[PDB]
């Protein structure tokens, strides 16, 4: 039986391997992108790094992160999020100054609902990007957003604008107590957007860490 | 078909067990192929590594390292020295099994495709099928590393393709509700395969060669023959609506197993097309399913990151 | 050790030296009662009063009372009844654990840990209801034994719940690097230092106790004779009830500073239920820490009035059977607060 | 012909029927359980 016990040997050093593996991987925190074509904005200005999906490796903080972006996937959205349970949280990429070209806010609001109504990421937050924002004042100027928020009933200061956006952003939330969406207006600093990243990443952690308790 | 078998003596109730659990994951599982060997069964996992399963002895014996983490699918070649997995890299990564040194290591990295890699399959010891999420089906080969046959005939998401019994015929199911043969040797469709209503997911050859049955989000399998093409024999069970992801065949075909993702696994009769047994071993979610070559033993997957094996 | 369970009926502190007289009818064995006291002297007042130089003397010629008796006849039910709710809650609690449906837990592997040592407790107990009911004892082992187990079960819930306070303050407050610093197999080392801790810190408490004819004294060599009850006083003490709530102190305090930060008060029921169950540890384990620090300042003749002497000994009891009804109390308020837990009865039911 | 398969399938299927395991019940000893 020498044969034998050198294959349970193995098999006991391989599997304690692999269980290494996994709490290396469960180590490292997983996000998720998307959009309506318009994203990855935040990796460009990222300013440092380390196909279906890009996997772009950065650490902040001594928290690894790990960003993979699913734009590049042309077939059915719903088949291939499934297997994206278990990230902390989603990066949700928008471009501010799409009201105007066409149609394609309606395209984010319907990618947005459907996302929160896929029955599989009701434990993970959504966090939310407004890109482009450094256009959206003189896009705002001429363009009253009456076109793309019909009865916005509202005036065209840029406060009010962004304000009534990020509660369009809120309706969409059906469900307000599992999940708790995180907006920022993207800027050209990139400390400011990654200090939001890591604080929207501290929060779900620490949502997430009270649910493993045995009474739930 | 039922009219046909209204005189057979269904098979009965069956009290199948666990007979050895494996707990080797820490991950849900999508897919999972018997050897020729009957004793090696591969799974794959969100960890980032291959294994592979001995299931006689409840051990693992290969641990390769996968550069995509998130493989959505696996293989298992005939010959038993190379093993296939899929991934949202859009490559199939072939690696040997002890074939140099002992060690495993990558032998060829496929690319070429644009969607999503749903399932691989290994046709022969050196020519491989896979299936991507692009709509289309290529064969590759190891040895050159390029698709050898493409076929675009479909108009839909691809999931799931299976290999007849001679190596020479397969088919594949996609989001719309028509699937249609395939032919490696003349290359272009031959027959067309209708009569469902939602997305395909699990696809699998009767041993015999002559039909498949395949399983769709609906809560319903059907089969289909080469010769009626008109789906002879379609099976329901008129009490849950959740759809159906791995669909396999027995040695001789009479027991089928279905994946119903209602947290069991629902076994039914080929011909009798009623209930023979349930398998509500699973927390979870349940995607893999496949029965031996030589039906000694069966082993199911799911998404509670365990493996059991059903004798 | 274990204090409140004895054959205590008198007890001298006030009075020790004595003149030799006449009055002298006999001494009594109070070191067979209770070996905490030594051997009394009985005169011929018709009443319980009470050295080297009377020893010689006596040889040549030749109180706590009884409300221990009927209380510990109570006393003894009120341990059988807490055993079948208590046992059947923690063994309820311990399969729900391990039937988990998310394996490799931190919490749950700690949790289920705090389970077996509160069951450690309770398996104890019926030993020293056994020795109650009977005078009897065990092979004059047993007695130890339970001793032993007793304290380990103490020392290990208490320092189990400490960690999970400890894993909690982590997990919320530094997620940043807790991730890194903890997973399952460090939780399982963790773990099994935290039980070696346990073990050492209880073998000194438990390590010089010779079951007497019917109860548990101690050899306490002449070195140690006093340094064993006042270590053992102190240790249980300071790393019982002191050093915990400093350290669940700050902890808690700083998990609801960062859900206060980040706006999660809302949904911290979780953390709360621990705390709720975390501060009924104190309530319950305060009259037994307050009365064993009181007689541990007995020594000092704190308290050196009889009356006073015999309340804090009835005070030291009924504590240790409020530290009873607690141990199979903590599984009730599982039940009260916990969600997933309800229907986990309701599963079985 | 429909029936010509199903008949074909039915002659199959019991022809390999005592050799599936799963079918009929076979020794503990034997499979390798
Ligand atoms: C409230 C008081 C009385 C409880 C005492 C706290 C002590 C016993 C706890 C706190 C943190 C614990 C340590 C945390 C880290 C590890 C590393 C692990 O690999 C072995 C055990 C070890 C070394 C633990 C042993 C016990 C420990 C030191
Ligand atoms: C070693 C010393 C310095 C530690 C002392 C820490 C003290 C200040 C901690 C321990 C427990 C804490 C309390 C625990 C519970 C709450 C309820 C919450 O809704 C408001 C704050 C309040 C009331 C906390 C305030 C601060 C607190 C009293």
């Amino acid at each position: 039986s020498a044969e034998d016990k050198a294959a349970v040997e193995r098999s006991k050093m391989i599997d304690r391997n692999l269980r290494e593996d996994g709490e290396k991987a469960a180590r490292e925190v997983k996000l998720l992108l998307l959009g309506a074509g318009e994203s990855g904005k935040c990796t460009i200005v990222k300013q440092m790094k380390i196909t279906g999906i890009v996997e772009t490796h950065f650490t902040f903080k001594d928290l690894h992160f790990k960003m993979f972006d699913v734009t590049a996937q042309r077939s059915e959205r719903k088949k291939w999020i499934h297997c994206f349970e278990g990230v902390t949280a989603i990066i949700f990429c928008v471009a501010l100054s799409d009201y105007d070209l066409v149609n394609r806010m309606h395209a984010s609001m319907k990618l947005f609902d459907s996302i929160c109504n896929n029955k599989w990421f009701t434990d993970t937050s959504i966090i939310l990007f407004l890109n482009k924002k450094d256009l959206f004042e003189e896009k705002i100027k001429k363009s009253p957003l009456t076109i793309c928020y019909p009865e916005y009933a509202g005036s065209n200061t840029y406060e009010e604008a962004a304000a009534y956006i990020q509660c369009q952003f809120e309706d969409l939330n059906k469900r307000k107590d599992t999940k708790e969406i995180y907006t920022h207006f993207t800027c050209s600093t990139d400390t400011k957007n990654v200090q939001f990243v890591f604080d929207a990443v501290t929060d779900v952690i620490i949502k997430n860490n009270l649910k493993d308790c045995g009474l739930f | 078909l039922s009219q046909i078998t209204n005189n057979i003596d269904p098979v009965g109730r069956i009290q199948m067990r666990t007979r050895r659990t494996l707990r080797g994951h820490l991950a849900k599982i999508y897919a999972m192929h018997w050897g020729t060997d009957s004793r090696l069964l591969v799974s794959a996992s969100q960890d980032g590594k291959l294994i592979i399963w001995d299931s006689y002895t409840t051990n693992k014996v290969h641990a390769i390292p996968l550069r995509s983490s998130w493989v959505m699918t696996c293989a298992y070649a005939p010959s038993g020295n190379y093993v296939a997995c899929g991934g949202l890299d859009n490559i199939c990564s072939i690696y040997n099994l002890k074939t140099r040194e002992g060690n495993v290591r990558v032998s060829r990295e496929l690319a070429g495709h644009t969607g999503y890699l749903s399932c691989c399959r290994f046709l022969d010891d050196n020519q491989i099928v896979t299936s991507s999420g692009d709509t289309t089906c290529a064969l590759w080969d190891i040895e050159t590393g390029q698709q050898t046959t493409t076929f675009t005939g479909h108009t839909g998401d691809v999931m799931s393709l299976s290999l007849a019994p001679d190596t020479r015929l397969f088919v594949s199911g996609a989001c719309d509700a028509s699937a249609k043969l395939w032919d490696v040797r003349e290359g272009m469709c031959r027959q067309t395969f209708t009569g469902h209503e939602s997305d395909i997911n699990a696809i699998c050859f009767f041993p015999n060669g002559n039909a498949f049955a395949t399983g769709s989000d609906d809560a319903t399998c059907r089969l289909f023959d080469l010769r009626a093409d008109q789906e002879l024999m379609t099976y329901s069970h008129d009490n849950i609506i959740c759809g159906i992801t791995s669909v396999s065949f027995s040695k001789s075909g009479r027991l089928l197993l279905a994946g119903y993702d209602d947290f069991n696994c629902n076994v039914w009769d080929a011909l009798k097309a009623d209930r023979a047994g349930v398998l509500a071993g699973h927390d979870n979610r349940v995607s893999c399913l496949g029965v031996t070559d030589d039906g000694m033993a069966v082993a199911t997957g799911s998404w509670d990151s365990f493996l059991k094996i059903w004798n | 050790q274990h204090h409140g369970v004895t054959k205590c009926n008198i007890t001298c502190s006030k009075m020790t030296s004595k003149i030799p007289v006449a009055l002298l009818i006999h001494y009594q064995q109070n070191q067979a009662s209770c070996c905490k006291r030594a051997i009394i002297l009985e005169t011929r007042q018709h009443r319980l009063f009470c050295e080297q130089w009377v020893k010689d003397a006596m040889q040549h010629l030749d109180y706590i009372g009884d409300i221990v008796v009927f209380g510990t006849v109570f006393l003894s039910i009120f341990y059988s009844v807490i055993f079948a709710i208590g046992l059947v809650g923690n063994l309820l609690v311990v399969f729900a654990l391990t039937n988990s449906k998310k394996p490799k837990s931190v919490t749950d592997i700690y949790l289920l840990n705090l389970a077996l040592s509160d069951l450690l407790f309770v398996a104890t107990l019926p030993f020293w209801t056994h020795y109650l009911i009977n005078e009897k004892g065990l092979h004059n082992a047993m007695c130890k034994f339970t001793t032993a187990f007793f304290f380990i079960g103490f020392f290990g819930s208490i320092f189990f719940l400490t960690v999970i306070s400890i894993d909690r303050y982590l997990a919320i407050v530094l997620a940043a690097n807790s991730m890194n610093n903890r997973t399952v197999q460090h939780g399982v080392t963790i773990s099994l230092g935290v039980w070696a801790a346990a073990i050492l810190v209880a073998a000194p408490q438990f390590m010089f106790t010779k079951q007497k004819e019917n109860e548990c004294c101690g050899d306490y060599p002449e070195v140690l004779q006093e340094i064993w009850p006042v270590l053992r006083n102190v240790e249980t003490n300071f790393l019982g009830f002191l050093l915990p709530l400093l350290i669940m102190s700050y902890c808690y305090f700083r998990i609801i500073q960062t859900l206060f930060s980040s706006k999660n008060h809302k949904k911290a029921k979780a953390i709360k239920l621990i705390l709720l169950v975390v501060i009924v540890f104190f309530l319950f384990w305060t009259p037994y820490n307050v009365v064993i620090f009181l007689e541990t300042l007995k020594l000092y003749d704190f308290f050196p009035s009889c009356d006073m002497r015999k309340d804090l000994r009835l005070a030291l009891s009924v504590t240790e059977t409020v530290a009873f009804s607690h141990c199979c109390l903590n599984p009730l308020i599982y039940a009260f607060a916990g969600e997933k837990f309800r229907r986990y009865l309701y599963h079985l039911y | 012909k429909v029936s010509k398969a199903a008949a074909d399938l039915m002659a199959y299927c019991e022809a390999h029927a005592k050799e599936d395991p799963l079918l009929t019940p076979v020794p503990a000893s034997e499979n390798p359980f």
